[PDB]
């Protein structure tokens, strides 16, 4: 009745497309406990959106500041505020977000209203789409905004992916790796640097430094599952 | 009806595949009494669950080491462990008994008194140790993502899962035990020379399994 | 009242004519389950269809380059002067996603029929997708389908299933003589008693392994042949 991942399949039982972006797609059935799919839904949301704004933040870093590489921007940049100075305001910062969310996942309606001013309040809302000051222009309609807030969401989450890997293969940034493909696509690929048969196993190097010195202490700078690459 | 481990001969009475991974196969009738078989239940599934992490765990450090990436050989992991970390082998090994005997008292007076675990007495906790069935607790702890309160039939689908990969784990680690005694390498060690000449570089040209060759 | 395979033989109860080319010919019973017969009908199409592209290819490609040796045509070194030792790796990446899309889109025909018929970019466009293994539509843009179409489907069959035979021929002979089809017939026709199986099939004429462009390919013959 709706479009599917698998066209022609039956979505699971307890998938019916009542969330937006439900296209049937619980091969595991994760999500059959009700409980746990509340959850799963509100960290889809927030992976999602931390990963359209990372995704946004690395190009546009690259554009505007070629020269540094976005995986060594922890060590590369530099500020007054010293790094154990930047790491205190975030740490309570974000406990302070993070937790009242996380507490109107749990009792919604307990934490709409703003702690300092009286006058002031969040509209009743759902879990996971907090209104008014959050929202204060809207293009459209929710429903179709939700739709494609999630599928752009959920392209970013595999785009992100996508740097870390190329990054740790490659050596260099998102713009600086499709330059490359676009150069010599046939002999770029993934397929044509590494290779697996019976009696024979080729994986490209890792190309980030096994440590990094940041001030005084070695930092482990490991690549993901390297033992495992194809 | 069922399939049976011996094609043609008739399931034992005690055996009536309720029980998940049941191919009537009891020829020594250990488990005839009933009770007796719900401690083999339970024993089988704790064996079969340390057997998947050991067998998983030395397959990941094996690939490490063909790799290059310097792990050591399963055989070699405590001795490396303990002196490049400069570890106390007794105090670990005490440190282990005391996590191992709590966690594991807990189970085996589950087992005599069920739903006894589950009455507050360990810090308030009243729900998260009450147990589904004979060696499935269930819960929001062992079970977090709750896929055994979702779809029943699917519950019944891992159960079979669980339980034939658990027996693939035991039998592999018997054989990373069979084939450092006979060859004295490493597991996938041996599977690169068989892959090699697997004609010529076996168990049956080892020299100790048939000692008559 | 078909004829079957062998003289005086019954034919199993669940081979009846319905489908093209029915001789009563199981004597593993591998269709006793009537789905499993539907699925191992889907691989003998498969089979006989890309057999026959195999063996057309095999030949054509002698007649044209009679030198290439299609046993060896694999290499990269060996493709035409476009695609000279080209990336491996590359020209496989382009197999395994079109092949992917278009493998998927039969198997869930399959799997529920009639549901992936429409076009899923284009709406509208669709294929009639008559029988199983047999879309049409767009797939007989001549449109033979239309008549008799019980007959074309015995032809198609019997036809692949020889295919599928020859192919393997060309492969045990190379395999044995080192010669391609076309030019291993040849050297019958020469020397008829000399030259024959029975002084080729002693010898396995394939390398051990081959090294593409770095990476190293376990070969084999499909008999212990002396090498
Ligand atoms: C119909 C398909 C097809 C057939 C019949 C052949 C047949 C042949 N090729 Mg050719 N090729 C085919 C497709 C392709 N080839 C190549 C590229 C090459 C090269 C580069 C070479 C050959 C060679 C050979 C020979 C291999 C002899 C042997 O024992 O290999 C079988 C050996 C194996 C180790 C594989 C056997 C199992 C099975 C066929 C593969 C299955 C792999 C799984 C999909 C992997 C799945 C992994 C899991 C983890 C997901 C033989 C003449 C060799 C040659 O000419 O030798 C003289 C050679 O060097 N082929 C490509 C890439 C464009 C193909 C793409 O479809
Ligand atoms: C989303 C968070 C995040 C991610 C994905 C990365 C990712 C990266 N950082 Mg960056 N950083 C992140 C946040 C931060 N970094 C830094 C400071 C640095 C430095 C100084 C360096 C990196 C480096 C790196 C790279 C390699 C890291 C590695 O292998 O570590 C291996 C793992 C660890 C070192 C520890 C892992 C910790 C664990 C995942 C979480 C721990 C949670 C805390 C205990 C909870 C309390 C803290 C609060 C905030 C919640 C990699 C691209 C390195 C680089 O450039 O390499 C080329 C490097 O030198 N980062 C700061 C400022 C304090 C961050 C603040 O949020
Ligand atoms: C008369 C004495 C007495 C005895 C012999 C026991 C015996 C036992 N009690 Mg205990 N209890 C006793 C009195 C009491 N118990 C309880 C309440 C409970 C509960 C609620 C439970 C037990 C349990 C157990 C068993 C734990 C088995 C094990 O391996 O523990 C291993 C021991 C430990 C892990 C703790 C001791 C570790 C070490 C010796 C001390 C370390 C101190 C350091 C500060 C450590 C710091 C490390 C950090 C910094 C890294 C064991 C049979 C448990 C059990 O098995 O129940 C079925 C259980 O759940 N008892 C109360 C309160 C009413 C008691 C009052 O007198
Ligand atoms: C997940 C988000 C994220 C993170 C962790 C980073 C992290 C970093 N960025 Mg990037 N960036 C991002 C997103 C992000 N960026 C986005 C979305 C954009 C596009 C607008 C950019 C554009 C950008 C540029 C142009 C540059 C960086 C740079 C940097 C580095 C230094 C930052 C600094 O000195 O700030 C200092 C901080 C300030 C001066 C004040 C910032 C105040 C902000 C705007 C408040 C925003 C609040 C708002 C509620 C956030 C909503 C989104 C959030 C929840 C994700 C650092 C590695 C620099 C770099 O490459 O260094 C090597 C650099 O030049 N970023
Ligand atoms: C800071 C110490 C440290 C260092 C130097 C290494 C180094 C290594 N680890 Mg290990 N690892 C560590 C801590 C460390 N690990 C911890 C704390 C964990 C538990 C979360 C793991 C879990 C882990 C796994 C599951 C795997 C490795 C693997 C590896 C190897 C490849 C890199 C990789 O994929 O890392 C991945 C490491 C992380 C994601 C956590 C890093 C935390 C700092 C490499 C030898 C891989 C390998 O080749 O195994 C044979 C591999 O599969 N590590
Ligand atoms: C019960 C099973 C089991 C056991 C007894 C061990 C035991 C060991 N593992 Mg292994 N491992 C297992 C399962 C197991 N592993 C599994 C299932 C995986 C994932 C597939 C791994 C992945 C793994 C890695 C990647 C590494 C080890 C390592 C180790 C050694 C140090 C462990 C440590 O310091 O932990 C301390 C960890 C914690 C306190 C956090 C939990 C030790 C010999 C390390 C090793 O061999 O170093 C030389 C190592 O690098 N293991
Ligand atoms: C299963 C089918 C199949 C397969 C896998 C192959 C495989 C091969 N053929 Mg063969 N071929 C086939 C069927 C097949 N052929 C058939 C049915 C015919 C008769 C029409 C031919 C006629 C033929 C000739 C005449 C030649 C080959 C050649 C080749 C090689 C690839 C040349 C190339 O780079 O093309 C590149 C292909 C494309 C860019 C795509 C073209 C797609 C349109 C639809 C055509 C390779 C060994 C060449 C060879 O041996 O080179 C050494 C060669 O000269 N084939
Ligand atoms: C029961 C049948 C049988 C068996 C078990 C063997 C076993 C063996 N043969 Mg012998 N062989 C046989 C029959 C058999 N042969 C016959 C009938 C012929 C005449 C065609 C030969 C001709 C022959 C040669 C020329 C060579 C061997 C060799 C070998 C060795 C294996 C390596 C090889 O290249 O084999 C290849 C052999 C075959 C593929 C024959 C398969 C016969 C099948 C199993 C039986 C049915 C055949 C059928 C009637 C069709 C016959 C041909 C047809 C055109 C009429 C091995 C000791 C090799 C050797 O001496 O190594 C030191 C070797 O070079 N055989
Ligand atoms: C084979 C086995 C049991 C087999 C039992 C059989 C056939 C029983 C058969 C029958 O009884 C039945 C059913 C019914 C009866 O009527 C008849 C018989 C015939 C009597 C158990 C293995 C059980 C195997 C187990 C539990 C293995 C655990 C392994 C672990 C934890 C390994 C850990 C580490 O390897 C790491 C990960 C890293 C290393 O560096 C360090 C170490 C510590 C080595
Ligand atoms: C698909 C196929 C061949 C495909 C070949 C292709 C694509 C070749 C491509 C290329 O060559 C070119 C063009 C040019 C070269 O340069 C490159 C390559 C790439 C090499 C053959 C199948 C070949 C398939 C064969 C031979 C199958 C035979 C099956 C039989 C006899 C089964 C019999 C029974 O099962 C029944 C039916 C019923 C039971 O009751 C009884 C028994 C007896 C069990």
């Amino acid at each position: 009745s709706r479009p599917l991942w698998l066209p022609g399949s039956t979505p699971p039982a307890h998938l019916k497309g009542d969330l937006p972006g439900d296209f049937g797609f619980d091969p595991l059935g994760l999500g059959a406990n009700a409980e746990s799919l509340k959850w799963f839904k509100e960290s889809e949301l927030v992976h999602s959106r931390w990963a359209m704004a990372a995704v946004a933040g690395i190009l546009v870093q690259e554009i505007v500041r070629p020269d540094v590489f976005w995986y060594n921007a922890g060590k590369e940049v530099e500020s007054p505020l010293g790094p154990l100075g930047l790491l205190a305001v975030e740490f309570f910062l974000m406990h302070w977000v993070e937790v009242r969310r996380w507490q109107d996942l749990r009792k919604p309606g307990s934490v709409d209203q703003d702690p300092i001013f009286s006058q002031y309040k969040l509209p009743p809302h759902e879990v996971g789409y907090p209104g008014g000051v959050f929202a204060p222009f809207i293009p459209g309609d929710l429903a179709e905004l939700k739709v494609k807030e999630i599928k752009n969401g959920r392209l970013a989450m595999l785009a992100f992916v996508g740097f870390v890997m190329a990054a740790q293969v490659t050596g260099k940034g998102p713009i600086a790796a499709l330059q490359e493909h676009l150069a010599d696509p046939w002999g770029t690929t993934i397929f044509s640097k590494a290779a697996v048969v019976p009696g024979q196993a080729v994986a490209p190097p890792c190309k980030i430094p096994a440590s990094v010195s940041y001030k005084g202490i070695e930092i482990p700078t490991p690549c993901f599952l390297q033992g495992l690459w194809p | 009806v069922r399939p049976v481990w011996f094609p043609g001969n008739p399931p034992p009475a005690h055996l009536d595949g309720s029980l998940a991974g049941d191919y009537g196969f009891d020829p020594l009738f250990l488990g005839q009494e009933p009770q007796t078989l719900k401690w083999y239940v339970q024993a089988e599934l704790v064996h079969g669950r340390f057997a998947m992490l050991g067998a998983a765990g030395i397959i990941l450090t094996s690939i490490g080491a063909k790799v290059g990436l310097g792990f050591p050989e399963w055989y070699d992991a405590g001795k490396v462990v303990v002196e490049k970390n400069n570890i106390d082998f007794p105090t670990l090994m005490v440190i282990q008994f005391y996590l191992m005997g709590w966690a594991e008292t807990k189970r085996w007076y589950d087992f005599k008194n069920p739903g006894s675990q589950a009455d507050g007495s360990f810090l308030g906790f009243t729900e998260e140790f009450k147990g589904l069935e004979n060696g499935y607790p269930g819960g929001r702890f062992f079970d977090p993502m709750g896929l055994s309160r979702g779809d029943a039939a699917k519950y019944q689908e891992y159960k079979q899962k669980e339980v034939k990969n658990g027996r693939l784990a035991m039998i592999a680690c018997l054989g990373f035990a069979a084939q450092y005694a006979a060859t004295g390498k490493g597991p996938l060690d041996n599977l690169a020379d068989h892959l090699a000449d697997p004609n010529h570089v076996n168990f049956a040209t080892n020299g100790v399994s048939i000692p008559i060759a | 009242d078909r004829k079957l395979w062998a003289p005086g033989v019954v034919a199993p109860e669940y081979l009846k004519g319905d489908l093209a080319g029915d001789y009563g010919w199981d004597p593993l019973g591998l269709g006793a389950d009537p789905t499993a017969l539907k699925w191992y009908r889907q691989s003998e199409l498969q089979h006989a269809r890309w057999a026959m592209l195999g063996v057309a290819g095999v030949l054509v490609q002698e007649i044209v380059k009679p030198d290439v040796y299609f046993y060896e045509a694999g290499l990269p070194q060996n493709l035409p002067e476009p695609f000279t030792n080209i990336n491996m790796g590359g020209l496989l990446a382009w197999e395994f996603i079109l092949m992917h899309w278009v493998e998927v889109r039969r198997w869930q025909d399959y799997k529920n029929f009639g549901s992936v018929n429409e076009d899923p970019i284009f709406k509208g466009n669709k294929v009639p997708n008559p029988e199983m293994g047999y879309p049409g539509g767009i797939f007989d843009p001549f449109g033979f389908s239309k008549g008799n179409l019980k007959e074309l489907q015995t032809k198609e069959i019997k036809n692949g299933r020889l295919a599928m035979i020859a192919y393997m021929a060309f492969i045990l002979q190379a395999q044995a003589t080192g010669k391609g089809p076309l030019a291993a017939l040849s050297a019958h026709l020469s020397n008829p008693f000399g030259n024959n199986i029975l002084k080729n099939i002693g010898t396995c004429t394939v390398p051990h392994s081959v090294d593409v462009q770095g990476l190293t390919i376990p070969l084999t013959c499909l008999w212990p042949g002396s090498q």
